[PDB]
């Protein structure tokens, strides 16, 4: 567990001044642990913190515009 | 680059004249046209 | 019949080459500057037209 | 922020605005030493009656006149590169801020717990309070706690912006599709005023930026309060 | 299959015809090639041909240097370059 | 008689008098864009009201004095009256190329001036950056107008480049080495393989982003997965070698100003500046991202940007110093064109020093699109390419006119211009350093005295060249011609006479080898 | 052919002085009049 | 008179014609994006057409004519068409440049893969691979034309340039119908619109290459191209090889790779 | 090298028998595929500005076959 999640940490894989990926990978592995839990059938909430990582970094437009074409059918990430 | 003597030389009076020329050339119209912006905003 | 030609063009008269030919090479070459002459006026009178909201 | 009849820069309150002072002020000084080199140079040699007009030795003073160059642009360079490597360290921040740009007005989104948003449009100069300044006060301030480490990702929905406060030593780009990073901190409370850089239409000199840095108890009482 | 295509020895008139036909036998009149007979002294100068009556002359007058220096040569007796002194002629007989 | 002359012209000494009108008419259009601009900042408020015609009167500054005053008159008039001169050539290789080039420009113009006409006005900069260049923020048909005249004048400046670099590869004497040609023909050639090898990467850029606008591509707003950093990559791959045409022509004409005025038979290290012409031309091709400094790329990119401009800023200090070491010991004649060139040293010093402190990418975050980059690029620009033009210009008005200026008027024209444009542009420093940001209509109270003071520079810059219009006047308004030229046996262009006639080098030159 | 020496190889009559005074400001001033016309242009527009 | 070998051009209309006619066609465009009329942009392409034809039948007849053509001066012409194929390289480098900016890294709208989801792009080992020999076959068969021209054979020159138009032909029409039978638009995302600009750039650039391999046919078959002076024809294999290379980088670049 | 009959004989060697099976290798391979279903994706079928020729929606080479539209197919 690492929840008491105060803000997001510093991630070594992506360092650098664009952080458009950071936001885009998070929703991506939230809907992926999503995904995983649903086959799997086990605790889904264990991940929560994906989702608290992605509210702190894509702006509410981009979250819910991706909320849309997920929940029509129109999304390009493969989850 | 050494000179011939000028052919028709130019008096003072004349330079003065052409001088006076250029400028009223030059601000008549973007002075006229500076004169007035407001008009030109549906006054 | 190049060396005809080659003959031909040489000039003994002061004249161009673009009109050098006679007479269908300098109708062409007049309907082509005048048509580009009517091109260029109707240009001018397209962009003042659109220039100019309604 | 900018007082009347300023001539350098604006003073410092983040410490990186403070390293950059110091390198701008090393940098002018080499300016100014050029400079001197070269007028007091052309004022000597132009103002001799002596004369030499024949054949020189063409290759006898190069080597010194390509190494000494050499030598003051890497005497520039290596603080140059010293503070560049010091702003995209590891940061640990505090809080983080999403600002997007909307066409000629500022957004603000404080959402790693209970969302909350905001617009930042400029007070207009006809409705001014008493006091304020002119094309610079904003509707609502943009309130940030003091000394911390505070992540800020810019962007803008339409067109460029550019999110800049000079004081603090920020100016970021805010490209649409995009998400950039910027961290900021600071050493006094107060109010800090920027504006739009990147041509952004009609109304490009009209969205300022107001940044109120509080302690962090008032910062606390404020998020409470605004939501 | 034989032939067909023309040869340029007999198809090409003109100027390149005149210069080709000039340079079969070593002649260069019309000042492709860099000229030759080359000595500085006043008795035998460095001839020039020209059509009319007077030409510019450059000389690199020591090698390995920068800037040409140019002058006009006229007819009779032969000028100098005016840093060097080699002897130039003018021959205005060629065409 | 008349359209057999000018009209249908096939030499180059009438190109480079078309040229050389065609510029001055065009920068005068740019120096009355410049005082529009100086004009609305000089008190605060808003003289014109909206920041969009501010920003149409912004952007038709910037081209009109980019593509229409410097390239053509310094490049193509000066190219074209002096390259096949000083080579000894009869003509240009390609002369129907040189008259369709300068045809070309004035459709541009036109272009251009009907671009600033339509409803909304190409108010973007003369960086065309989308989406706001985008058919959603200025729907209409100005930007896709200036898009074409950027695209004529790059045709125009291809053709001229292909001919130049023929005419001077080529048409030399059979035993003339490149290497004995002189510096003007040397930067001749430099700046038409930079521009030939950068004119087609903007031709690229503009072609796609009017497909953007009008074909529904996506190849810059990310709505389609475009990206607009990839608009910037290109067009300042093209930007940065087209600052060094700007500025190269301008180093070769105050080379042979410095070199005749001041006595010398030979400007001093020859092989460095041709050495070093050809590592500014080499070396301006990598050095765009520091255009882009905030833009948010990676950290050790722009470590590398700054490090190549540093290499870039090496051999014009090698030039700079050859300049002083040529002006030395010899007998420094008066002239006006050697106060333009010294004046050209000076402020071309400075603006490259101010770019040097830009250089650096933390100065560049703290100044980006300020007023300091504003002064750094108009004391390279409007002082040193300004100055280089009229050295040249004076330099060589006996050659093109055939009349002699007279000298007092064109002293008195430097001094006027000179303290014009510094109290117009020294000022821009403090409002950079202060934070006033650029492309703004109204700014704080706090940027207003140095505004103030920058505003009534520019009127002292307008009566400079009001005057230097009585200065060509009185030329003409004197008809002296002239006895004779001194050094003429070094200079060719000097040695036909004033003016040359019409056919010149049917004789050609004479110059050994063996 | 055309002609050669001095005030002959431009486009324009040099020979006339107070002519070529007024064709020099009609033409510099069209040039300087052409961006004012058009800012009044925009401004009587919108 | 003249002693330099260098050509004196006459004066020549073709420069202002053809320049107002480029004003034309960028005035034609914008009236028809914009105010749909395409009248003007039909005159200014009759007007480019013309003014071409005279250009280079002036050409023509100043070089295999009147002689002109000293050696200096189709050495000046080899530098000056060689800088155009350079700058046409570059050209193409910038677009390239672009689709190598564009699928480097896809972007969080794209999906995050190259190519994006909802497109199917084309099989390479397909008739693109047929483009890819025609276009090398008809280099083959203009290397062929090019040694029987210097060896001195006019029948076997005719066959060869006869088939080398023949393939030109066929590839353009291949790739017309390969623009018809394809199952992505131009609407199509940033895959779309750089696949098309680099194509379509690409075959406006072969045909014209063709244009200028019938026009060399007629020359030849008018027995204007002598054993050695035919810079025209020597013009026209480095052209072609020119599109060949871009057509080569095309297809290890966009068809291939990712796809 | 530089020879002209050996060209000939490469050509009616390896270009124009290889261009030959490479297009009856085509034509084994000239078989369409079935027309995929319709997703309506927002960063495909791009709208701005309306297309300058006939109608504004078709694009030059629109074949209504394969090709889709914003709003569907084509029936
Ligand atoms: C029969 C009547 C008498 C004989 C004709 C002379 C007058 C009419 C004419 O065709 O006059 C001749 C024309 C010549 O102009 C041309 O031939 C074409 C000019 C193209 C300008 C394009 C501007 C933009 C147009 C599109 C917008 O003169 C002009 O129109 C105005 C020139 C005024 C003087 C300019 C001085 C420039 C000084 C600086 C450069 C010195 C160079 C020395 C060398
Ligand atoms: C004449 C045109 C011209 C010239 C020559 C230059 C020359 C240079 N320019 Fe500039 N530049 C522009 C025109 C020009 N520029 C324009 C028009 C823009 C605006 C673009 C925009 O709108 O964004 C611009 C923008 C611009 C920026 C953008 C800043 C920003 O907005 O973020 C930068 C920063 O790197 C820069 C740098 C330089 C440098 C480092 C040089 C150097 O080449 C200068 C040469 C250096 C010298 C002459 C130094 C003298 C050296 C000596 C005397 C030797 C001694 C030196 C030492 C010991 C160190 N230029
Ligand atoms: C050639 C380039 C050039 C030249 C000369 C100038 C000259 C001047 N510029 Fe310009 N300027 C730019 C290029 C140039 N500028 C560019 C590229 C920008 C950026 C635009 C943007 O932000 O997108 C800019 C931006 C710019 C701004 C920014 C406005 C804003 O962003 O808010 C301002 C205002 O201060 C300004 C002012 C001036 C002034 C007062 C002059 C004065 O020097 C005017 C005096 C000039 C002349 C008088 C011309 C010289 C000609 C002659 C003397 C006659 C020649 C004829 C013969 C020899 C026959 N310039
Ligand atoms: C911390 C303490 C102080 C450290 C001081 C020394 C630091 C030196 C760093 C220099 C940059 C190194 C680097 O990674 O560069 C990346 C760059 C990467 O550039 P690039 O080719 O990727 O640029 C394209 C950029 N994008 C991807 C955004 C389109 O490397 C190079 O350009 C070449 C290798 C490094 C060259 C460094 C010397 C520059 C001067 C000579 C040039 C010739
Ligand atoms: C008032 C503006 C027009 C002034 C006209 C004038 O005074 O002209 C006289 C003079 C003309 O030149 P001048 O000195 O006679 O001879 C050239 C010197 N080498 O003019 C000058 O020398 C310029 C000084 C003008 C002072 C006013
Ligand atoms: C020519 C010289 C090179 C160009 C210099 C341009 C930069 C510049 O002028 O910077 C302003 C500089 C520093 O400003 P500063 O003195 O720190 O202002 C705050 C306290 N007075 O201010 C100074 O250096 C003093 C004022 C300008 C002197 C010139
Ligand atoms: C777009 C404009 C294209 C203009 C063009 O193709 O011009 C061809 C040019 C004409 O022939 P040119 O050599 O100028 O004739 C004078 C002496 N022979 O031909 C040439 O100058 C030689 C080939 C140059 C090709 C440049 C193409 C751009
Ligand atoms: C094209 C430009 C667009 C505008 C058209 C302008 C047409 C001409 C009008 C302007 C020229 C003119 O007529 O100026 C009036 C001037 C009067 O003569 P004035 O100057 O008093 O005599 C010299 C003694 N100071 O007249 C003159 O100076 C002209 C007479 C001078 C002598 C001419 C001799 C001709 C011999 C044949
Ligand atoms: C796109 C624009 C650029 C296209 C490519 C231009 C290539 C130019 C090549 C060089 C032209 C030139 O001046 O060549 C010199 C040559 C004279 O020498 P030559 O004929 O070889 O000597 C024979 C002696 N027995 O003269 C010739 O060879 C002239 C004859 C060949 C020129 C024909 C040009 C045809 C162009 C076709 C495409 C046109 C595209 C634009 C117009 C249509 C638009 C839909
Ligand atoms: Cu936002 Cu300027
Ligand atoms: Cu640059
Ligand atoms: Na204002
Ligand atoms: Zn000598």
């Amino acid at each position: 567990k690492i929840k008491n999640y105060k803000t997001a940490p510093f991630d070594s894989r992506f360092p650098n001044q664009n952080q458009t990926k950071n936001c885009w990978q998070n929703y991506l592995d939230f809907h992926r642990c999503e995904k995983a839990m649903t086959a799997k059938g086990g605790d889904v909430s264990v991940c929560e913190w994906y989702r608290r990582v992605y509210k702190s970094l894509c702006p509410v437009s981009w979250v819910s515009a991706w909320d849309d074409r997920i929940a029509e059918g129109t999304f390009p990430g493969k989850i | 680059v050494s000179a011939k003597p000028a052919k028709t030389p130019t008096s003072a009076v004349e330079q003065a004249v052409g001088i006076s020329a250029i400028v009223v050339g030059f601000m008549v119209p973007a002075g006229w046209v500076l004169a007035h912006l407001e008009s030109y905003k549906k006054s | 019949k190049v060396p005809e030609l080659q003959k031909f063009f040489q000039k003994a008269d002061g004249v161009p080459i673009h009109l050098k030919r006679g007479l269908p090479d300098q109708m062409l070459y007049r309907t082509t500057m005048a048509l580009t002459l009517g091109g260029t006026i109707y240009c001018l009178i397209a962009l003042y037209m659109a220039s100019q909201p309604r | 922020m900018a007082y009347p009849f300023q001539l350098g820069l604006q003073d410092a309150t983040s410490p990186i605005m403070e390293e950059l002072m110091n390198f701008h002020d090393h940098t002018l000084m080499i300016v100014f030493l050029i400079s001197s080199l070269v007028l007091y140079i052309i004022s000597l040699m132009l103002t001799t009656k002596l004369t030499h007009t024949s054949t020189m030795d063409a290759q006898e003073v190069e080597t010194i006149w390509t190494i000494l160059p050499a030598v003051i642009l890497i005497m520039i360079a290596l603080p140059s590169l010293r503070i560049l490597y010091m702003m995209d360290e590891i940061n640990n921040p505090v809080l983080t801020v999403k600002t997007m740009g909307h066409q000629w007005y500022w957004s603000y989104e404080y959402t790693d717990y209970e969302d909350l948003c905001f617009d930042s449009y400029m007070i207009p100069t006809n409705d001014l309070k008493p006091g304020e300044l002119r094309l610079l006060e904003v509707d609502n301030r943009v309130v940030l706690p003091m000394e911390l480490p505070i992540r800020m990702l810019i962007s803008s929905e339409d067109v460029l912006h550019s999110w800049a406060v000079p004081s603090l030593g920020l100016k970021t780009d805010a490209i649409p599709g995009r998400l950039n990073q910027a961290t900021v901190t600071s050493n006094r409370p107060g109010l800090f005023y920027g504006q739009c850089s990147e041509i952004c239409g009609s109304n490009h000199s009209f969205m300022p930026i107001v940044l109120e840095m509080v302690p962090l108890k008032y910062f606390e009482n404020w998020s409470a309060s605004m939501i | 299959s034989g032939g067909g295509v023309p040869t340029d020895e007999e198809q090409a008139t003109g100027l390149e015809r005149e210069i080709m036909i000039a340079a079969q036998k070593g002649l260069d009149p019309y000042n492709m090639l860099p000229p030759k007979a080359a000595s500085g002294t006043k008795e035998d100068p460095n001839l020039v041909p020209s059509i009319s009556n007077k030409r510019i002359v450059g000389c690199i007058c020591e090698e390995d240097n920068c800037t040409v220096i140019w002058f006009w040569l006229h007819k009779g007796e032969s000028q100098r370059c005016p840093n060097c002194g080699t002897h130039y002629k003018l021959v205005p007989h060629q065409m | 008689m008349f359209i057999n002359r000018w009209l249908f012209s096939t030499n180059h000494k009438d190109i480079g008098t078309l040229y050389l009108l065609f510029g001055a008419w065009a920068g005068m259009v740019g120096t009355a864009l410049s005082i529009l601009i100086r004009a609305e900042l000089g008190q605060p408020g808003a003289l014109l009201g909206d920041d969009q015609i501010y920003n149409v009167i912004v952007t038709a500054h910037a081209f009109v004095m980019i593509f229409f005053m410097v390239m053509p008159m310094m490049i193509g008039g000066f190219g074209n009256w002096l390259v096949p001169l000083m080579i000894g050539a009869p003509d240009m290789a390609f002369p129907r190329m040189n008259n369709m080039s300068f045809w070309l420009l004035p459709p541009s113009f036109l272009l251009l001036l009907a671009s600033s006409m339509v409803e909304a006005g190409a108010g973007t900069g003369w960086t065309v950056y989308p989406p706001l260049a985008g058919n959603l923020a200025h729907a209409g048909a100005s930007v896709d107008l200036t898009i074409f005249s950027l695209h004529l004048a790059g045709v125009s400046s291809i053709l001229g480049a292909i001919n130049f670099i023929t005419t001077i590869i080529n048409m030399k004497p059979p035993a003339m080495t490149q290497y004995q040609t002189p510096l003007f023909v040397w930067s001749v050639l430099i700046t038409a393989v930079l521009l030939l090898l950068s004119l087609p990467v903007l031709a690229a850029g503009i072609t796609m982003l009017l497909t953007d606008r009008n074909l529904n591509t996506t190849f810059f707003d990310p709505a389609g997965g475009g990206d607009p950093i990839l608009y910037q990559h290109l067009f300042w791959f093209f930007g940065h070698p087209e600052v060094y045409i700007l500025i190269l022509p301008g180093f070769g004409i105050i080379s042979h100003v410095v070199t005749y005025y001041s006595g010398k038979k030979e400007p001093f290290g020859y092989m460095g500046m041709v050495w070093a012409m050809m590592s500014i031309g080499f070396l301006g091709f990598i050095v765009w991202a520091h255009h882009m400094f905030t833009v948010g790329l990676d950290v050790d990119t722009r470590a590398y940007f700054t490090s190549a401009t540093m290499i870039i800023a090496i051999p014009t200090g090698v030039k700079v110093f050859s300049w002083l070491a040529t002006l030395h010991g010899g007998n420094i004649k008066w002239s006006p064109a050697m106060l333009w060139a010294l004046g050209f040293i000076f402020l071309f010093t400075v603006g490259g020093l101010t770019g040097i402190v830009l250089s650096n990418s933390s100065l560049d975050i703290v100044l980006h699109d300020t007023y300091y980059v504003v002064a750094h690029f108009h004391y390279v620009l409007s002082m040193g390419a300004v100055f280089a033009i009229m050295a040249g210009f004076v330099h060589w008005f006996p050659l093109f006119s055939g009349f002699t200026l007279d000298d007092t008027w064109a002293k008195a024209h430097f001094a006027i211009m000179f303290v014009g444009v510094n109290m117009t542009f020294f000022p821009q420093h403090f409002l950079g350093l202060s934070g006033m940001p650029r492309r703004y209509s109204d700014y704080p109270d706090a940027y207003t005295t140095w505004n103030t003071v920058s505003s009534m520079g520019s009127f002292i810059s307008l009566t400079a060249v009001l005057i230097m219009i009585f200065m060509i006047w009185e030329a003409f308004a004197s008809k002296r011609e002239v006895m004779s030229v001194s050094y003429a046996s070094t200079n060719l262009e000097w040695l036909h006479g004033c003016p040359p006639p019409y056919h010149t080098f049917e004789e050609p030159t004479y110059v050994k080898v063996k | 052919h055309y002609e050669e020496g001095p005030g002959k190889n431009l486009p324009f009559s040099v020979e006339n002085k107070w002519r070529l005074l007024a064709m020099m400001t009609v033409y510099f001033g069209s040039g300087f009049a052409a961006p004012f016309f058009i800012v009044r242009h925009q401004l009587l527009k919108k | 008179h003249q002693t330099h070998a260098y050509h004196m051009v006459n004066p020549s209309p073709w420069p202002l014609t053809g320049a107002f006619s480029a004003l034309l066609l960028t005035s034609g465009l914008v009236m028809w994006f914009h105010y749909n009329s395409i009248t003007l942009l039909t005159l200014g392409l009759l007007t480019n057409i013309l003014t071409m034809y005279q250009w280079w039948r002036d050409v023509i007849r100043e070089g295999t004519y009147q002689g002109h053509h000293t050696p200096i001066v189709q050495k000046g012409l080899r530098y000056g068409m060689i800088l155009f194929i350079v700058s046409e390289v570059f050209f193409f480098a910038g677009f390239f440049w672009a689709f190598y900016h564009s699928s480097l890294v896809p972007t969080h709208d794209l999906g995050g893969c190259w190519p994006p989801t909802g497109i199917s792009p084309l099989n390479p080992l397909e008739v693109p691979l047929l483009n890819t020999s025609v276009l090398l076959a008809s280099g083959v068969s203009i290397t062929w034309a090019h040694h029987s021209l210097m060896e001195g054979k006019r029948n076997h020159m005719n066959q060869a340039l006869l088939i080398t138009i023949m393939l030109g032909l066929y590839f353009t029409i291949l790739q017309a119908s390969e623009y018809f039978e394809t199952s992505f638009s131009i609407s199509d995302g940033i895959y779309g619109s750089t696949f098309f600009m680099a194509t379509g750039f690409h075959g406006l650039h072969v045909i014209i290459g063709s244009t200028f391999l019938i026009v060399c046919l007629l020359r030849q078959l008018k027995f204007h191209f002598t054993s050695k002076h035919h810079f025209g024809f020597e013009a026209a294999a480095w052209y072609w090889h020119f599109v060949d290379v871009v057509w080569l980088f095309l297809y290890v670049s966009i068809y291939w790779w990712g796809s | 090298g530089a020879g002209a009959n050996t060209w000939r004989l490469l050509t009616f060697v390896l270009a124009l028998p290889g261009v030959a099976l490479c297009s009856l290798n085509c034509w084994m391979h000239a078989g369409h595929h079935e027309r995929p279903e319709f997703i309506p994706y927002h960063h495909l079928r791009i709208r701005t500005k309306p297309f300058a020729w006939g109608d504004g929606n078709h694009t030059l080479f629109h074949n209504p076959h394969v090709n889709p539209l914003p709003t569907g197919y084509e029936h």
